[PDB]
């Protein structure tokens, strides 16, 4: 909530940096744009390392990915 | 004891940021193409000979013009108290020059103008007759 | 998928790529919800939704 | 294409009492069809609990056509079928 | 960018509770942010487009200096007085480009560059 | 009185006006005068302004922003931050034996010769102002460098704004 | 987007400036220039007399400077040392090199997020003080660390 | 008392970058025009000079669009100069447009020569008051 | 509203300049015709720098220009 | 018609004649004939003795001059300077040239929407009187600006 | 990888070294693609050298 807290405050956001440039002359640790350097080390999503989940509406609970690989772990079991 | 960093301004805008990030590469491309053109052809002559300086050209002028040549040159000749001469015929497509300078010589302004004209119009000055002549080029 | 960036992809493998005058890269490849790159010698994940 | 049983809005601006049937006009205000006018009629209920509007004849501007998609009315901001009037 | 300001707010279902008023307010704010992002996206694509055209023209000039592309060649045909007894044209000139620019295949005519 | 053009390069008597308007007390005027000419209050004033002063080791350095202290693309000087200039000369009057170096720096964009000439001109007019303030020329060295050594980065707009600068260095003896 | 962190993990600017002010009052040199930061420590608070042996209580200060360095993102840190001349040149060169090795090894054991740690030692090649009566008690007996806060 | 800052000044970090970029591109195109423009010395110019005799000092308002031979014949008759030609007329004549409100005859002839160019020129001899129209080959 | 204030009042509108002329000898500030020199530098509307808006109505929600361009900000969507 | 300007912005004839009367009671002469207008200013309130350096109190005078100038519409503004015979011709011509250059530069720094600015001086070539008693105290030492209201 | 890697001795490197004549100490910013003859002739003319081919 407080990015340039105990400082001069927010001056602006540089989208060249994707960062909150404070009123004091230092970049904050907060980002503003999604086009910034967020170090991503864990994610979400099923049918990963594939073409994604195949978008057909299968009547059975068995599911498959767009590459053809079966993601039975993401699918419900029987 | 409060820390600071010196260069602080008004907050900027993202569109200006993207304009700057395009303009830096545009200027870099212009710089390298001008360098390679200067290397690939050696110049020999300048318009100092065609437009020599004389007296009563020291009255300075700062301009922002974005129209045709002839009205601007008429104002220049009016301020310069020199006779006006036109040669050739005006083409169908007009010649338009944008000039944004700051307090230069009239001779240097005129040399800038004929450099802007390139191979469409040419400028000559006869201080023996106190005249300035422009000429449209033979073309097509 | 067609991706324009300056980094280098690691995980999926691309069918074609192009290099600019400034080292920026373009990649033409198969679709994927995720990408893996090396930014500054450090590995990183990237997420793209709405395929 | 308008799906089977979706929602649209109109404005009623010319009033009538429920005595003699006749044409009544509304104007569709948002969505796909802009500037459209709809003439229809009403029905007489024997009980005084609600009152509804039979809208049948639609006109879309731009192209001089007349389709006859039939639709009824619901009370705005209550989402009910009643008419805001007096029953005494 | 084009600009048609809309000034016609119409409400489907009015907020009655403060909770639904608050979620209406924050979803309006999120839509405001989304419209901002879309405007930035369109501006950035147009920036890339005009920079592409400018770079293409300056690269044509630089490659012509590099002596890899033929210059265009255009002929002129001049005719004097022409027309019937009712219409005259004193001098007409018809200008027609006959040879479009193109790249060459003979490598030997390519002068390179140097610098100091 | 006083003149906003540098008081015509005359040594300002700040104490007499303060003690006059305070006696209109003498002791509180004297402690206010020593508080004003006290070096730490001058440093805090320069921190209130956008000018960076560093002391570490035998060397003391000053960093001056070209954008807030000059007109753009010109060796001419901004005529607003002259309280900063007066405090600069007031602080530099304390050390009358150190050799002085001044340097200019600019960003990465432009002709290389243009960058070098612009930085050289900025350093030369800054050292010219310092020479006019009273110090002789035997202690002065002005150098204008372009993008040789960047204190910041040019791929970020704020860093590129931070990049162009005026450096002042002086030793102890 | 709620999955996206608003700030980077484990950071607060108020905490950063607070511990920086505390360390400057503790008496070590902190310098900020552009986005480059350099820290200087007097070696008399860190080692014994011209020997690469560590005071045991100084690891609390080492943990403090590790916690301060945890708040920044970087790739390369330059760790160097300076000292006085005692007998030779090679003695203090090896001593500064070994002390840099020790402090860099403990820092690499601790939570550094960088990629490259540089260890050099020069000894008494670049003095920064006209005063030269002190030995290890001179301020020139020191260590220093430079980096750039990148992006 | 108060010295104001410039009103539309580049007070922003993006604006100063745009301004110096504008200076860079303008300087690049300026030196491109300098290295590309080709001129001739004013001694090697092949233009007709001004004999500045008293018969050429008359003034006129002349608008015309057509051939040149009858035009310079009328000019020579107005100047009381004899006129002759030298060469053979081509199939398509050279048509010159003239529009002036007040001009003298010598610079009228100079612009006539400039419009003629390479296919023909004019010589004027004031010893015996004659003019000739010389064709090309 | 008041154009020739602190003067003799408005004399007449001169349409050669398209401007008012007050009862003193000077030209006024306001104008009377639309064929005058006003520095119009802000505009509205969409499909500009194109053939204009398309006069034929669209069945769908999109809007095309007479040039053939699509005005996305003039186009509504969800 | 509401989408069109009723009047040109920053223009009010009551304010025009108000500042005209204020300049008249100040003493700087304003001449209006046809549509070309001339402003004549003494140099003593602007500069020091025979010097191309301004005074600090004259900045508000220049400010209200520019306030008058931005009111109208123009294409070109011509400024000329005049002095008295002091030592030579060249020194006085250079002095007038420098004064004209300075006032033109500051006026361009101000937000006048001129397209052309011409600046020159003459010195003591065309005196407005034979009263050669004063130098910088003489009324012939002056600066005159000239323009024409367009459309 | 150490045992299966091959290398070359630095004494027997078949790369032409720098003769360090003073005409060879200049700097340039050159980008080129294509054949070799125009490049070597242009750098010869920049070096003010004579040229030959076998």
């Amino acid at each position: 909530d407080g990015c340039c807290s105990k400082m001069g405050g927010i001056n602006y956001c540089d989208s060249s940096a994707g960062r909150l440039v404070c009123n004091n002359g230092f970049y904050s640790t907060c980002y503003c744009t999604r086009h910034a350097v967020m170090d991503l080390q864990f994610l979400m999503g099923c049918c990963l390392w594939h073409g994604g989940v195949y978008p057909q509406l299968n009547s059975s609970g068995l599911v498959v990915c767009n590459d053809g690989y079966v993601s039975e772990e993401c699918s419900l079991q029987k | 004891m409060k820390f600071k960093k010196p260069p602080i301004n008004n907050p900027s805008d993202d569109a200006t940021i993207k304009l700057a990030e395009a303009a830096v590469s545009v200027s870099d491309s212009m710089l390298e193409m001008a360098k390679v053109e200067k290397v690939i052809t050696p110049p020999s002559k300048d318009n100092t000979l065609t437009i020599p300086n004389a007296y009563n050209l020291q009255a300075r002028a700062s301009v922002d013009w974005s129209g045709p040549i002839e009205e601007l040159t008429a104002r220049i000749a009016k301020a310069a108290h020199f006779r006006f001469r036109v040669l050739g015929k005006s083409p169908s497509v007009p010649v338009l020059i944008s000039i944004s300078t700051k307090d230069e010589s009239l001779a240097e302004i005129l040399r800038d103008i004929d450099y802007q004209a390139g191979k469409k119009a040419s400028i000559h000055v006869y201080p023996n007759s106190q005249v300035v002549e422009l000429r449209y080029a033979k073309i097509y | 998928m067609y991706v324009r960036t300056n980094l280098t992809i690691l995980s999926p493998g691309w069918l074609a790529s192009m290099t600019s005058a400034d080292g920026t890269h373009a990649y033409e490849m198969q679709k994927s919800p995720v990408l893996l790159v090396s930014w500054h010698g450090k590995v990183m994940q990237l997420k793209v939704e709405g395929l | 294409i308008i799906k089977t049983g979706d929602i649209m809005f109109a404005v009623l601006d010319t009033s009538v009492n429920s005595d003699e049937p006749g044409p009544i006009l509304a104007t569709i205000v948002t969505g796909k069809l802009k500037g459209s006018k709809l003439i229809g009629s009403f029905n007489l209920p024997s009980n005084a609990d609600k009152m509804v509007i039979t809208f049948n004849t639609m006109s879309i501007p731009g192209a001089e056509k007349t389709i006859s998609i039939s639709a009824y009315a619901i009370d705005p901001n209550t989402a009910r079928t009643a008419l805001a009037s007096r029953t005494n | 960018m084009d600009y048609v300001k809309p000034e016609a707010p119409n409400v489907t279902l009015l907020p009655k509770t403060k909770a639904e008023k608050e979620i209406w307010c924050i979803y309006t704010e999120r839509g405001w942010k989304n419209g901002i992002d879309q405007a930035n996206t369109i501006l950035e694509e147009n920036i890339a487009r005009i920079k592409e055209d400018f770079g293409g023209m300056i690269l044509y000039r630089k490659l012509l200096a590099m002596n890899m592309v033929s210059p265009p060649y255009v002929s002129h045909t001049d005719l004097g007085v022409t027309g019937d007894g009712s219409e005259i044209h004193i001098d007409d000139r018809v200008l027609r480009i006959t040879a479009l620019p193109e790249l060459n295949v003979n490598s030997a005519e390519w002068r390179a560059a140097v610098a100091k | 009185c006083f003149h906003p053009p540098y008081n015509n390069f005359q040594p300002d008597r700040r104490a007499v006006k303060r003690v006059g308007v305070d006696t209109g007390g003498g002791t509180v005027g004297l402690v206010a005068s020593i508080y004003r000419d006290s070096k730490r209050k001058i440093i805090r004033d320069l921190q209130k302004q956008d000018i960076q002063y560093v002391e570490y080791g035998d060397t003391r350095t000053l960093i001056i922003p070209t954008d807030k202290y000059f007109m753009f693309s010109s060796p001419r000087l901004n005529e607003i931050c002259y309280p900063g200039l007066n405090n600069v000369i007031r602080l530099l009057n304390f050390y009358p034996q150190s050799t002085i170096y001044v340097a200019g720096f600019t960003d990465n964009v432009g002709s290389r010769s243009h960058k070098r000439k612009l930085s050289q001109a900025q350093a030369e007019t800054m050292m010219t102002f310092l020479w006019a303030n009273g110090i002789a020329a035997k202690r002065l060295k002005a150098e204008g460098y372009g993008d040789k050594n960047a204190i910041s980065d040019n791929a970020i707009i704020h860093g590129s704004a931070q990049n162009r600068r005026i450096e002042i260095q002086w030793f102890t003896s | 987007v709620p999955k996206l962190p608003c700030r980077v993990d484990g950071a607060c600017d108020a905490t950063i400036i607070k511990m920086m002010t505390d360390l400057n009052k503790k008496g070590i040199k902190v310098a900020s220039v552009g986005q480059n930061y350099l820290i200087s420590i007097p070696a008399s608070a860190l080692f014994a007399d011209q020997s690469p042996r560590l005071n045991w209580a100084s690891y609390s200060l080492l943990n403090e400077i590790a916690a301060f360095l945890k708040q920044f993102r970087k790739i390369a840190i330059t760790v160097t040392s300076y000292s006085s001349k005692y007998v030779s040149v090679k003695r203090e060169r090896a001593l500064t090199l070994a002390r840099s090795r020790v402090v860099s090894e403990y820092l690499w054991s601790q939570g550094v997020d960088s990629r490259i740690i540089f260890t050099q030692g020069l000894g008494s090649d670049k003095p920064i003080t006209s005063y030269t009566l002190g030995g290890d008690r001179s301020p020139n007996a020191r260590v220093e660390i430079t980096f750039r806060r990148a992006v």
